[PDB]
């Protein structure tokens, strides 16, 4: 038959500036969410490019659950998904990059929030979607801190022999 | 950011790409379609710019559909569209079919590339050459000829004018002996009928790439003259009157041997490619694949060679293997020893089945040196590359030095004073150079030496010198590649 | 002048830790007629019998007595942050060193106050026309 | 920002003009910020098909 | 070279390409006007702006 085998298909991804983005005077950022693909006689559709960069958004946007204190949380905020209890993969939805707490001087603070980020997007590895990945963030000063986040890929098609490690599963998304 | 969160807010990098660095700069012929203006640069984003901002089947097109399927991410793309002669002539193909197929089969054919291959059952038995030449109807689009289905014979024109339209070899599957899906009694015959006559000749780099840096360029033309103005244009760029953007060029020479080697013109700033008569593929596609991949798109590392079946594999590139290698053995040698580049088959298997290219030497085109001594200084690409790497991380080291008083007379510093005086600065120099051996440099012959550092008074007579000048003087070598080791075998019959 | 020997130069330049702050090199003037040492080969031998020896990895090491800074704090000259030292002799040798760390300090008076530094490599420019290369 | 500028003590010998200050009042002059409770960074992402 | 050669005071971008992004300029050499002298004899006493405030 045909070399075109692989029948798995891909599901919508939120992007990027999907909505556009929020001005302010500090300055501008993104607003993510899902893209609408018009025709030429309206029938519109969901875009589903970028399926890792649609993964790693939901990782990091979303609010997992909270560690105890001993005081408590109210029953509406006490972080995670109602949904985590079904999957059989032994992890938790989310991230926890949004509780840290101010403690010593910034420089200490900037580095515990570097280790809650590679804490959270290690799930990417865990799934299987990439094979590896990396955030360098560097502090300049008061006010001006950046953050850059490295993520690999593979090509659809084994093309390489004599890998070290593994091919990952679930590769058929390529990136 | 509102109605919630805590300290660390978010702010998003609205744009996805931040590979920026490294540019590549593709030119070439387009057509009357196109909607891009000509003689300005513009950024590509994708394949489905294409088609519409550089018209159908348009040489500028083939080239960039290539290099976005060598360097998927990772590299910035820019494009410098051209436009024909004015009295340019195009080319014109003839391929007849004779005779009337009298049993069910199919007919495939191999033209330029195999994206632009196809695959066509013939009716049946019965059909003459009128319904035959269906052939037409199955051809891609973004073949860069054009069909016309005349009656009994398909003709083939350029969409492109100038001598860009002089390389075909059609590789086909009737007359064969492998009645496997063979209509019998089917034969076609191929045939050139009008040549190229006119190229373009651009001459206003200087004007449209003013002041900027691009890492490499790729031109899809095989004009010795239009080639000659790029490797002026790049000796600018490496100028030592002005602040410079390093760049490097990519082109190919076709011919036989003798006409190949008659276009070493000794430059340093080129990487000529080199191919036969025959080449069953379009020329201008394998010089895109070579100049894609090594457009930082895998030279991100300034010193890696692009060779070898594992470094310099064309993927993208797939074609028939042919009865003959097309260059003999002692044609490869002679150039390679000329600055050359061959490139030959990764995979060993010459029948007709589909294989891929590779390179052999990433060698640019430099030969003697000014005066008129030999050496290989720049023999190897990575030279220029690392030779520019270590231009760029010296200038930024020195930077320290920028606006730091300088005692120069009286060398005795005061105490709490912050300064130097020469013999400090020629220390911290020494101990960087040293530093980076492994990375940039091979050991040093003599660094004691090999790195100098005078104030202007000491060069310039009395009373013409100025305050806070200096002349540093330093010389290196870029990592050793091979050696060659000699050995003796002497089996001993004596047991002792 | 050629051969007097004495230190001429010394420049140093702190980097904090706790906060990235970098201060220009600053000269220094040494406190007493004592004059700093150095240890530039990175490899420790042991007598073993009949002539042998045996490696071991050892460190390069630079002994930097300097009068203390009135404007720079005293925990800065201790185990407090990272150091960067040039010292320039009469006759024309300079010892550079980088990334060097301050180990087991000891008390000091608050103004003469003895540094030791170990780095991975102290380099070294003799006057010209040396010998080995 | 800087601990040795932000604090001054000054009698008051030294504010008033010649015989009319007081003796035994100082002058205490301060500046203190409060903790941070925020933060921003650019969170710049680059799925990068791969490419050594 | 001619404009600097001659007392004034030259701008440029930080950063150069064609995406048409914002950038912002600065300055080359800090130089005052002061050329020849009182007597008419050239010289470069008065060349760098921070020889005025160093005068005073």
């Amino acid at each position: 038959n045909f070399e075109t085998a692989d029948r798995r298909k891909r599901f919508w991804t939120t992007q990027v500036a999907a909505c556009g983005q929020s001005s302010d005077d500090c300055g501008d950022c993104a607003r993510p969410g899902l893209q609408l693909l018009c025709n030429g006689e309206g029938r519109i559709t969901i875009a589903t490019d970028n399926y890792v960069a649609g993964l790693a958004l939901n990782i990091l946007l979303t609010d997992a659950s909270k560690a105890d204190t001993g005081c408590g949380w109210t029953p509406g905020n006490r972080g995670g998904f109602w949904g985590d209890s079904f999957r059989s993969d032994n992890m938790r939805s989310g991230s926890k990059i949004r509780q840290v707490t101010a403690r010593g001087s910034m420089r200490e603070t900037v580095a515990l929030i570097r280790a809650y980020a590679i804490d959270d997007l290690k799930k990417l590895v865990a799934y299987g979607v990439a094979k590896s990945v990396d955030v360098d963030l560097t502090y300049q000063g008061s006010n001006k801190i950046d953050m850059t986040i490295m993520i690999q890929g593979v090509d659809g098609n084994e093309s390489r022999v004599g890998l070290t490690g593994e091919r990952i599963a679930n590769a058929w998304v390529w990136s | 950011a509102l109605s919630d969160g805590f300290v660390r807010l978010c702010i998003d990098p609205s744009l996805n790409f931040f590979g920026e660095g490294c540019k590549i700069l593709v030119e070439g012929q387009i057509t009357d379609d196109a909607t891009a203006a000509e003689n300005v640069v513009t950024c590509v984003n994708s394949e489905l710019d294409l088609v519409e901002r550089f018209g159908q089947g348009s040489v500028l097109t083939e080239s960039l559909r290539k290099v976005f399927c060598m360097c998927k991410s990772g590299v910035s793309v820019y494009a410098l569209p051209r436009a024909d002669a004015a009295a340019a002539v195009s080319a014109v193909y003839t391929l007849t079919v004779t005779g009337t197929a009298l049993t069910d089969g199919r007919v495939q054919l191999y033209m330029g590339e195999a994206e632009y291959s196809l695959d066509i059952g013939v009716d049946e038995g019965d059909t003459p050459t009128q319904i035959a030449a269906k052939i037409v109807a199955a051809i891609s689009p973004d073949f860069p000829y054009e069909a016309t289905a005349a009656a009994g014979v398909i003709t083939l024109t350029a969409r492109n004018g100038g001598t860009i339209g002089n390389h075909l070899s059609v590789i086909y599957t009737n007359l064969g002996s492998c009645t496997s899906v063979t209509p019998e009694g089917v034969t076609v015959a191929f045939a050139q009928t009008t040549p190229g006559s006119v190229n373009p000749e651009p001459n206003d780099y200087a004007s449209v790439v003013n002041e900027c840096c691009f890492a490499v360029y790729v031109l899809s033309s095989d004009d010795t003259d239009w080639q000659e103005n790029l490797r002026d244009w790049i000796r600018s760029a490496w100028d030592c009157s002005k602040p410079q953007c390093f760049g490097h060029g990519y082109v190919f020479n076709k011919g036989t041997l003798g006409q190949v080697l008659a276009d070493g013109d000794n430059s340093a700033e080129l990487s000529r490619l080199a191919l036969p008569t025959t080449y069953p593929v379009l020329p201008y596609l394998t010089n895109a694949a070579y100049g894609a991949l090594s457009a930082c798109s895998t030279c991100e590392n300034p010193e890696l060679n692009v060779q070898g079946q594992t470094y310099g594999l064309l993927s993208c590139i797939n074609m028939p293997e042919s009865c003959t290698p097309g260059w003999e053995f002692t044609e490869v040698t002679q150039l390679q020893n000329n600055g050359f580049v061959v490139s030959g088959p990764a995979t060993t298997s010459g029948q007709g089945n589909f294989t891929s290219p590779y390179i052999y030497n990433d060698v640019t085109n430099y030969l003697r040196d000014e005066k008129n001594r030999p050496n290989a200084t720049f023999r190897d690409a990575s030279s220029r590359r690392l030779a520019a790497a270590t231009g760029v991380a010296l200038a930024t080291f020195l930077q320290q030095f920028n606006g730091l008083a300088v005692f120069t007379k009286n060398t005795n510093i005061k105490t709490g004073i912050i300064g130097t005086n020469l013999r400090l600065m020629l220390g911290k120099i020494r101990k960087w150079a040293s530093d980076n051996v492994g990375v940039l440099f091979s050991e040093f012959d003599n660094i004691n030496e090999d790195i100098q550092l005078v104030s202007d008074f000491d060069v310039q007579p009395k009373c013409v010198g100025q305050p806070g000048v200096f002349h540093l003087n330093m010389r290196y070598r870029p990592p050793v590649r091979g050696a060659r080791i000699n050995v003796n075998l002497v089996p001993a019959l004596f047991d002792n | 002048c050629n051969k007097q020997n004495g230190v001429k130069n010394i420049l140093i330049t702190f980097t904090h830790c706790d906060t990235g702050e970098v201060i220009g090199p600053i000269s220094h003037e040494q406190p007493d007629d004592t004059l700093p040492t150095y240890k530039t080969c990175a490899w420790t031998n042991t007598a073993l019998t009949n002539g042998a020896v045996m490696r071991s990895a050892s460190n390069a090491t630079m002994t930097l007595p300097v009068v203390r800074d009135p404007r720079v704090p005293l925990a800065w000259y201790q185990g407090c942050a990272q150091i960067d030292a040039q010292v320039e002799k009469f006759d024309g040798t300079v010892m550079t060193l980088t990334e060097g760390a301050v180990t087991e300090p000891e008390e000091s008076d608050g103004r003469a106050v003895t540094m030791t530094i170990i780095a991975a490599e102290i380099d070294e420019l003799l006057p010209p026309g040396s010998l080995a290369a």
